[PDB]
RNA sequence: CAUCCGGGUGUUGUCUCCAUCCAUAUUUUUUGGAACUUUUC
């Protein structure tokens, strides 16, 4: 499915997203999933308060994830 | 099936989420989890607004489709 | 290296006293000893304890409500 | 071999082209205690090599170097012997199940060969006539099936008559 | 700027991804990666990145009506009319690619096409050296031989990963006809063959190391590739995967469900021959034999595919070329194996560590840049080089160092160059580029005048950073040149442009030596004939245009001997006595193996550096080797090994310590040039047997008086201890049918050196490798004899490893011996005549 | 199906992570699942007052996984 | 430098023959951790 390949092309790029939780991340992806995991490096987490903080390493759940925002150039990707 | 799906491709929808946002865009890919991806994207938290550019949603977080318009050249 | 379903293996032989915590609730937690359990993560737990610290008195549990499984 | 007056022993010659072979300077790049003297430097080097052992070339074309080395098996008595048959000449060298119904998609049919087909492998290694389907229509006086057996060595048991001819047909082909 | 990427852009053939998003990617470390394309001769190579750049480019320019279609390959990266002529690739043109891949995550990858034919291994060392692993392409039908060994023992060496491609796969079916059961054993014994040479790592059709292709008709297998593109579709996700285990060796299918047991039941295959081996074949029976109409049904049916008339309309090979296409698309098999095969964590520190020190300090924010090779292109010269760390821009003022300064190792130490374009290779074009980042390779404007060969590039703008700062070691070339050259202008008052030609000649071309004699006189070195030859005509064509006189092919002589001194300084107050010894053949080959000590292997001298404890302990490991002469090993030469061995160096040590580069110096200095030709001397040791030192040496023992004293000392004791000429010898390698065994005899024979190591029946093949030895003075024309004498069947390869001086037969000092001029020198010396004619040439 | 995820790289080495009910847990990663169920030793929680434990943690739980160094 | 024997293409008029994408209720999406209350602006 493609809504799952896009994601694996922006690894590398920078990429924000919105969990379960209420939070978002930035940061560079490295590694994804067909599940929806996601591998990151130098995360700005912003929570509900607007609380700023660092992670050098994360993983994640993809059940865990609503939705992400992509870099713009991944739009003329093919499919 | 997704036979009506395919037909929806490359429109500007109104997608409201299980959270209540709505986001507004085209639609350039589409699943059988109802995985949707948009183009030039704005949600409408509610008097605001904000923009995203390429977001891609699960199908958890989604409930309903709407088209905003017809699709474009 | 220790997967996941030896480690809860490993609990039935010893039949080490195990706290069980719940999925959406802290204020809650559980005890026991472990008979028994399957692929699906359910668990016969014996002598179970409900823990204020308050210590209420052979039951099953369902494998979605679960979060941590701890010895002693 | 024309352009540095070298014919190969086979070879048609013709005059010299480049007139003067005059000087013969003895020096001491060229000395003959300095020179280390083995091999014969033979007239198949100089045309091998134009720019290494023919000192001073001009009008020389770059020569093809080295083609892959061709084993191919052709049968010639019995064509009784199938397509595909490993010939004299080569050297002697409780899990998971899936429905049955499913096997490799080609295979419906039982036999790759096909009596036409030996042939047809036969021929893509052919020459320019044959190895093409379609074709545009040319003259009579056009066509040279004469001109393969000259493009070609005479061999030893043929006399000198013959041999001769041989190189008298490429002299006139080659200008 | 602008104006010139505007004019620059219209030039270059335009692409499907276009570099937008080639470009975008570059940033991630990661993302992107080199790969470089080995193989020898004609294993196809250059055809294979054709087929890639077909598969990116929607135009082609190049391409004539006939070719599209089918019978002529069409070349890229064959951009020099002298390769296209020649018909075989010489030098490395690299293609730049964002490539698509399975999961469909593109990355931008550097291919580098480099040269199989033997005499250009330079220019593969060259491509290695920035390449992070190696593709390696072996003919099906030839199967793997010396070269192919030796290229895998160096790729590896340099901890470049290995993924191999066999192709011809249809020549197999097609030229020998092979039935599919014996087809499947042949590609086993071949897999067999690859792994036993390869230590610690193991291939199979099943770890996706191994790719199955054709170039020549139009297609790419993996394993992998196959089963998702076809068999996936038909069967659950979850099992599939498990299937390619059960896919590869003893497995076979009766009806659902597959038994390892051999075939018990009715007619049995093991799998791979099953589900790929038969309908392959049934695709090349089907297309060439079957009615147009049937093969129709079975596109729909099987493939889901369907053609129109116009694909029918060709000929036997285009059609077969267009269905082939048709089927297997766009080679994102190999790509996505190449993708998931290399780990850039395990190779990468061990990969620049070796080049240099291990250290390591002051990563990132810190520029740098490894020259390789210099390119020729259509205009000027370019340089490339590898995105070792930070970025490069336009105008950018650079700091550049060659390596043997470097094996040298503040103010003086810097020239620099700004560099005024960088652009991305593209075989045919170049594409423009405002900045390079670190991992890529490049092709640069005006580095070039700083370097011959190789060269390190950094910027620094720390003095501890610039102190850690660790040269790159010069590029190690797999051959030795050897072959000698004399040149001469035809017109001497042209000399300063053949002087200026033969600049260019080393710049590009890595594997040769120019030399100056006394005389005016040039020695040119080279690999072989060929290798030669491509020198000469573009040194007559593209650089010069002068038509020069060439001289009669010679070698390159080495000097040594076979088993007491006394010597006086000009100023008697100094006296050297030092006795010379033949040193143990294995002691030869374990330090003409350049090594690092590891594993079991014997150390390489130039790990000396370490506590001569160590140094000691393997000469004694190894050798059984003197205690006490092993703790006295002070150095080697230029080559071989010095010693210390007398009571004075007990006497006087600090005295003589005082001493020691003097004599080091010099020694160098000594063995590099020779008593007999002034050539380099081979297979000698050296001991400090005594050492005369002046009385209150007021200022007496000076360089002036002990370098020579030493020089001379050692030519003594070399002719003393009976001296004698090394020749070097090729390995010849040779392949042909076996009827035609008795030519290659004689020819041996005939040579002179008539040395055949063994001969080798080629399994599946109607062929013998051969493989002999071969003085290179006698090899002149050696090829050209083998083509005759076979009529055109089988062919030769001289590839110099080891580097081995055998004894030239006669006794190196004697009058006696030789005949009148003319004539080739009879077999009892060819010593003496050796050395007569070099010395006079000498002075 | 069932993608085994990428955690071979943390492998014996300490955690932060981070479960449902805002409640977290530092330890050492012995083994994990299909599901993304974990095998933590030395289990310290954070509740700030830290008690030693000494765990297989649920998959379906996991909000994320971290890393305290480098 | 020319001649000579041939070839292709377009166009214009003619002639003959013929027609006018898989099926999963038990942990990463589609058989729910949901439900409910209260305070602040
Ligand atoms: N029969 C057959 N020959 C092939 C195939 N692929 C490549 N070749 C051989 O490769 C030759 C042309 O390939 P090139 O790429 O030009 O040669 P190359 O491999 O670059 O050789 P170098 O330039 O010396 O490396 C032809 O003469 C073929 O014999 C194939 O699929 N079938």
């Amino acid at each position: 499915g493609i809504p799952v390949k896009l994601l694996n092309e922006a690894q590398g790029h920078i990429v924000s997203l919105e969990l379960t939780t209420g939070a978002t991340y930035r940061g560079k992806l490295v590694e994804s999933e067909d599940s929806m995991n996601v591998q990151l490096r130098d995360v700005i987490a912003t929570e509900p308060q607007g609380a700023v903080t660092h992670m050098d390493q994360i993983f994640v759940r993809g059940s865990q994830i609503k939705f992400i925002v992509v870099p713009d150039l991944l739009k003329n990707a093919p499919l | 099936h997704s036979s009506r799906l395919a037909n929806l491709i490359d429109y500007k929808l109104r997608v409201l989420t299980q959270d209540g946002r709505v986001y507004i865009g085209q639609l350039m890919a589409f699943d059988k989890h109802m995985n949707l991806v948009l183009n030039e994207c704005i949600e409408e938290r509610v008097v605001e607004k904000r923009v995203l550019g390429l977001t891609i949603l699960r199908g958890e977080q989604i409930l309903s489709t709407v088209v905003e318009d017809k699709p474009l050249l | 290296m220790v997967p996941p379903i030896n480690c809860i293996f490993n609990f039935l032989q010893q039949q080490t006293p195990v706290t069980i915590w719940l999925f959406e609730q802290i204020g809650i937690r559980i005890k026991g000893k472990i008979v028994g359990f399957d692929e699906f993560m359910n668990v016969v737990i014996d002598e179970a304890v409900e823990i204020k610290e308050d210590v209420e008195k052979k039951i099953l549990l369902k494998g979605d409500n679960i979060t941590l499984i701890t010895s002693a | 071999g024309k352009a540095l007056n070298n014919a190969i022993p086979g070879g048609p010659k013709f005059e010299p082209l480049y007139p003067r072979e005059e000087e013969e300077d003895y020096n001491e790049f060229n000395s003959i205690d300095r020179v280390i003297f083995r091999v014969p430097i033979r007239s198949e080097y100089k045309v091998a090599f134009p720019h290494l052992y023919n000192s001073r070339p001009r009008s020389v074309r770059i020569p093809w170097y080295n083609n892959p080395v061709s084993c191919i098996i052709q049968n010639d008595e019995e064509y009784d012997t199938p397509a595909l048959f490993f010939d004299p000449s080569l050297n002697p060298i409780g899990d998971f199940t899936l429905p049955e119904d499913f096997a490799p998609l080609l295979a419906e049919e039982e036999e790759l060969i096909l009596p036409n087909t030996k042939d047809a492998m036969s021929l893509y290694h052919s020459p320019f006539p044959f190895n093409r389907t379609k074709g545009k229509m040319v003259r009579a006086q056009d066509v040279a099936l004469a001109k393969k057996w000259f493009l070609q060595h005479p061999d030893e048991e043929y006399p000198v008559k013959v041999k001769v001819s041989y190189q008298k047909l490429l002299k006139n082909y080659v200008l | 700027e602008h104006t010139i990427f505007t004019q620059l852009k219209k030039n270059i053939p335009k692409t499907r991804y276009n570099r937008d998003y080639m470009l975008s990617m570059a940033n991630i470390p990661e993302r992107i990666i080199n790969v470089g394309v080995i193989g020898p001769l004609h294993s196809g190579k250059t055809s294979l990145m054709d087929l890639l750049v077909i598969d990116s480019h929607k135009r082609i320019p190049d391409m004539s009506k006939n070719v599209e279609l089918g019978w002529k390959p069409l070349r890229y990266l064959d951009n020099l009319k002298q390769e296209i002529d020649r018909g075989l690739s010489i030098k490395l043109n690299g293609s730049t690619l964002l490539c698509t891949d399975l999961e469909s995550k593109s990355r931008m990858i550097n291919f580098l096409d480099a040269p199989g034919h033997v005499n250009f291994m330079d220019e593969t060392a060259v491509a290695l050296a920035a390449s992070d692993l190696v593709l390696i392409v072996i003919d099906v039908v030839e199967g793997v031989t010396f070269v192919v060994e030796q290229l895998i023992k160096q790729s590896i060496k340099n901890n470049v990963a290995m993924c191999f491609v066999i192709n011809k796969l249809d020549r197999l079916i097609l030229d020998l006809k092979l039935p599919p059961m014996d087809a499947y054993l042949k590609l086993n014994h071949i897999i067999a063959n690859i792994n036993s040479f390869t230590k610690g790592n193991v291939f199979s059709p099943i770890d996706n190391n191994i790719i199955f292709a054709s170039t020549k008709l139009g297609f790419t297998f993996t394993i992998k590739e196959f089963v998702s593109y076809y068999y996936a579709h038909s069967i659950p996700s979850s099992k599939i995967d498990d299937f390619t285990t059960r896919l590869w060796g003893s497995v076979y299918y009766h009806k659902g469900n597959f038994r390892t047991k051999p075939f018990e039941n009715v007619e049995k295959y093991p799998t791979f021959v099953e589900f790929i081996l038969i309908p392959l074949y049934k695709i090349f029976s089907y297309a060439l034999s079957m009615e147009k109409d049937k093969l129709k049904n079975l596109l729909r049916s099987n493939f889901r595919v369907n053609l129109s008339q116009e694909a029918l309309q060709y000929d036997p090979q285009p059609f077969l070329k267009h269905v082939l296409q048709l089927i297997f698309r766009q080679q994102t098999g190999l790509v996505d194996a190449i993708t998931r095969c290399y780990q850039p964590f395990e190779l990468f520190d061990n990969k620049t560590a070796h080049l240099s020190i291990p250290g390591k300090s002051t990563p990132e924010g810190t520029l740098w840049a490894h020259v390789l090779k210099t390119v020729d292109y259509g205009g000027a010269e370019w340089s490339l080089v590898r995105i070792y760390s930070g970025l490069l821009k336009r105008g950018d003022t650079v700091r550049i160092l060659d390596t043997s300064q470097s094996e040298s190792r503040e103010d003086d130490e810097t020239p620099s160059c700004e560099v005024e374009e960088i652009g991305l290779l593209g075989g045919r074009y170049v594409y423009p580029v405002h900045e390079a980042h670190k991992g890529q390779i490049v092709l640069i404007k005006g580095i070039s005048s700083a370097y011959i060969k190789s060269a390190t590039l950094y910027s620094v703008k720390s003095k501890e950073d610039m102190k850690q700062l660790k040269f790159f070691k010069p590029l190690d070339y797999i051959t030795e040149a050897v072959f000698k050259i004399v040149l001469q202008p035809l017109l001497p008052r042209e000399l300063p442009k053949l002087l200026d030609a033969l600049n260019k000649i080393s710049k590009y071309y890595p594997g040769v030596i120019i030399k100056v004699e006394e005389s005016g006189e040039h020695v040119i070195l080279g690999n072989g004939e060929l290798y030669m030859d491509c020198l000469l005509y573009d040194l007559r064509a593209s650089y010069a245009k002068i038509e020069i006189k060439i001289s009669d092919p010679l070698t390159v002589f080495s000097e040594s001997c076979s088993n007491s001194r006394l010597g006086e300084e000009n100023l008697p107050g100094l006296s050297i006595s030092v006795a010379a010894e033949p040193m143990d053949s294995k002691m030869i080959q374990d330090l003409s193996r350049n090594t690092l000590g590891k594993g079991q292997n014997c150390l390489d001298i130039d790990g000396i550096m370490d506590n001569p404890r160590k140094l000691s302990k393997i000469l004694r490991t190894e050798y059984g080797w003197d205690s006490l002469a092993s703790r006295n090993v002070w150095s080697f030469y230029n080559g071989n090994v010095l010693i210390n061995d007398t009571l004075p160096d007990e006497i006087s040590p600090e005295l003589l310590s005082k001493y020691k580069e003097q004599i080091i110096q010099g020694f160098y200095w000594a063995v590099k040039e020779g008593p007999l030709a002034e050539e380099p001397i081979y297979g000698v040791q050296y001991k400090l047997l005594s050492i005369s030192v002046p009385s209150d040496v007021n200022i007496d023992v000076m360089k002036s008086q002990i370098i020579p004293l030493m020089k001379k000392a050692c030519y003594v004791g070399l002719l003393t201890a009976i001296p004698i000429l090394l020749e070097p010898i090729y390995e010849v390698d040779i392949t042909v049918h076996a009827p035609l065994l008795p030519i290659v005899e004689e020819l041996m024979k005939k040579r002179r050196g008539s040395r055949i190591y063994k001969t080798i029946k080629v399994a599946g093949t109607p062929l013998l490798e051969v493989r002999g030895q071969v003085p290179v003075i006698e090899s002149a024309g050696f090829e050209t004899d083998l083509r005759l004498s076979t009529n055109g069947l089988g062919m030769c390869q001289l590839y110099f490893w080891h580097k081995i001086w055998r004894k030239v037969p006669g006794d190196v000092l004697d009058k006696d011996a030789f005949i009148p001029k003319l004539k080739p020198a009879p077999i009892n010396s060819l010593s003496r005549d050796f050395v007569m004619k070099t010395r006079r040439r000498k002075g | 199906m069932v993608s085994t995820p990428e955690l071979k790289k943390y492998m014996d080495k300490k955690i932060l992570l981070n479960i449902n009910g805002s409640r977290k847990v530092a330890g050492i990663l012995r083994g994990y699942d299909i599901f993304l169920n974990v095998v933590l030793d030395d289990a310290m929680e954070i509740n700030a007052n830290n008690h030693q434990l000494g765990t297989v943690i649920r998959g379906n739980s996991i909000i994320s996984l971290e890393a305290l160094d480098a």
